[PDB]
């Protein structure tokens, strides 16, 4: 740490060495702080954690209760030790509040003023965070299993919604258009996920082991079908072109948006070229997911080497993304862990659980 | 509207005449919608369209549903063709050229015995005539004056054939899609059309015809609503506009249906946040 600090004081190495090595470190040394705490307020699972976008102050979290939670990140606090207190909350007691499980929670991205979340109740509903009412509700004819905005379409105001129908519903929050759909899959599809390079790809995971790219502009389906082998087992495509051998339940972007990485039922995590959905044949070995809805992950940010942190069971395992190589497993949870959401300003994981926590990984040291 | 100052376009005029039934078509209007074949439609154990129809037809001429100056399609047994008399003549006298349209190619048919029972020169285009001597026809009557009227079903013929040398049109009786009329008094009045073209509608008061206009006019007004502005000033009953098998003919102390109904003639979320509140309160 001193050769650095001396390489980067004179000029030896660019300052962007350190803070992508050192952010290495810390991500390497993540660990369970119990030096912070997350304030308990849900009384179910929490299904989804979102930290915002911009600043990375205050985070989202649904649980299975129906309840959401908007808790303050940042140490208001003298002491070393906080708690990460709940600033605002649609409990039982809101008039808006979910009547089922909050499956998915969204900053809007480019301001922090909105949020949305999608439920099992068949809606996906846009609050003001301000105001913590309601600003719009999109009713879809089936259960919602997740939903997201484009972190980068300054243009386009889609959300793209996955419910237990086969369709892709997107949903335009710029004047409000819930008519679109996406159709080409055949079962659930279990994760949305728009590119954060391309303002209008979307890559849509579905229970009959295939993932899609979608270009939303386009009127004559997706653009792209993940195929495990690439051509070694080819058919006229009706039944295969599978990215898994299950159910595919989870989709993340990397962080430049030039890579996918899709987990399935068939605990397996694959890395495609987003570009031509070529399997990129990293291993990753086993990942343990049996999770019968979409399972969030997410991946590191601004580190010299990117990482991904797949919920594994009750623990966090944390994988190299081009190398494959298992860095580590984050065990803190008590059950199944739901979601992991990495802020990237100080290499730091919030993870929610079945077991009613949201536990901070802080760097050690 | 917004191209209207790149191309010229004559004025054009349209009124609709509402035309009393005759005595006789009054009595069979009124015995067919007290006869029992109405009371099954409204029973649903019969097809109302039949019933229809045979409307659409009695208010034609009741020789079509009922089947010297007594032989087949006499123009004195109904009230449009009493005032089809009276234009055909007054236009004839102005030395104007004539577009006669009809949805029915029988009652099309009855019209050409009407006229030559006059002394009318006149063109006949329907569907019976061949495709490949169709251009002909339209071409003699735009090119001299020694042809007065031109006899048209509204769905006849290509989109728009070009008929320019026609000066006035009279649309006999309504059709169910706003288009198809439409296009009857566009074909008309086109681009390089030289004088002014008036539009007359035949329909009769208190009539299935009536309802067959509110109909189109509602249907007007849908595509308008959809493609123009959705604000509109709202024009009719739910129950009036759909029960048809009525007959309220006038007696000139009450005004007609349609003058009563017609009587007054990146986002910074907050933005976002603003149109999604603002749409939500409608």
């Amino acid at each position: 740490m001193l050769g650095f600090l001396s390489a980067r004081q004179t000029g030896l190495e660019d300052p962007l060495r350190l803070r992508r090595a050192e952010s290495t470190r810390r991500v390497l040394g993540l660990e369970l702080n119990k030096d912070r705490d997350v304030e308990r307020i849900h009384g179910g699972g929490i299904n989804t954690l979102d930290i915002e976008p911009v600043e990375g102050r205050y985070m989202l979290s649904g649980g299975s209760d129906g309840v959401i939670v908007l808790y303050d990140l940042e140490n208001s606090s003298r002491q070393s030790y906080y708690t990460c207190k709940a600033v605002c909350s649609i409990g039982r007691d809101h008039p808006d509040v979910h009547r089922y499980s909050v499956e998915t929670v969204q900053w809007y991205p480019h301001d922090t003023g909105m949020f949305t979340s999608s439920s099992f109740d068949k809606t996906l509903k846009v609050w003001d965070t301000n105001t913590l009412q309601t600003a719009d509700v999109f009713n879809f004819e089936e259960t919602v299993y997740s939903h997201h905005m484009s972190p980068v379409s300054t243009k386009h105001c889609l959300v793209a919604v996955g419910t237990r129908g086969p369709k892709v519903q997107l949903c335009d929050l710029k004047s409000g258009s819930c008519s679109h759909i996406l159709q080409g899959h055949r079962q659930e599809i279990l994760a949305v996920s728009w590119s954060p390079r391309y303002d209008y790809i979307l890559a849509t995971a579905s229970a009959d082991s295939r993932v899609k790219l979608w270009d939303v502009r386009r009127a004559s389906g997706c653009l792209i079908t993940l195929d495990q082998h690439n051509g070694k087992k080819s058919q006229a495509v009706e039944s295969a072109n599978t990215a898994h051998n299950g159910k595919v339940n989870g989709l993340c972007f990397t962080s430049d948006g030039l890579h996918l990485l899709t987990v399935g039922t068939d605990n397996r995590m694959r890395l495609w070229n987003s570009s031509n959905g070529e399997n990129t044949l990293v291993n990753y070995g086993k990942v343990c997911n049996n999770s019968k809805k979409g399972l969030k992950f997410t991946v590191s940010c601004g580190c010299s080497s990117e990482f991904v942190f797949v919920p594994y069971g009750s623990t966090i395992a944390v994988y190299t993304v081009y190398s494959g190589e298992q860095i580590t497993m984050l065990k803190g949870h008590y059950k199944t862990v739901d979601c992991c959401v990495f802020q990237s300003n100080f290499q730091e994981l919030y993870s929610g659980s079945r077991d009613c926590n949201i536990l901070a990984w802080v760097p050690s040291l | 509207s917004d191209v209207k100052m790149s191309l010229s376009l004559p004025d054009k005029n349209e009124q609709v005449l509402f035309c009393r039934l005759t005595d006789e078509q009054h009595k069979v209007y009124q015995n067919f919608v007290d006869s029992k074949e109405v009371y099954r439609i409204l029973n649903g154990e019969m097809q109302i369209f039949s019933g229809l129809i045979a409307l659409r037809k009695i208010c034609n001429h009741p020789d079509l549903f009922s089947g010297e100056e007594d032989q087949f399609g006499y123009w004195k047994r109904s009230g449009k063709m009493i005032v089809v008399e009276s234009l055909l003549k007054i236009w004839h006298k102005q030395g104007q050229r004539v577009l006669l349209f009809s949805q029915s190619r029988q009652m099309l048919d009855i019209l050409e015995v009407f006229l030559r029972a006059q002394k009318y020169t006149y063109l006949k285009m329907d569907g019976t005539t061949t495709i490949a001597s169709r251009q002909p026809l339209i071409t003699r009557y735009n090119e001299d004056t020694s042809i007065f009227v031109f006899l048209l079903t509204t769905r006849v013929g290509g989109l728009g054939v070009n008929l320019t040398g026609a000066n006035r049109v009279v649309i006999y009786d309504p059709d169910w899609n706003p288009s198809t009329d439409t296009q009857a008094r566009e074909r008309a009045w086109r681009i390089g059309q030289k004088k002014q073209v008036t539009v007359y509608r035949l329909l009769t008061a208190g009539t299935i015809e009536e309802k067959i206009y509110h109909r189109q006019i509602f249907k007007q007004f849908l595509t308008n609503r959809v493609l123009k502005d959705p604000k509109q000033r709202r024009f009719f009953k739910s129950n009036d506009l759909y029960e048809l098998f009525t007959l309220t003919s006038p007696d000139a102390s009450q005004s007609t249906e349609t003058s009563a109904i017609f009587a007054g003639t990146p986002l910074a979320s907050s933005s976002l946040l603003a149109k999604m509140r603002a749409r939500n309160h409608l």
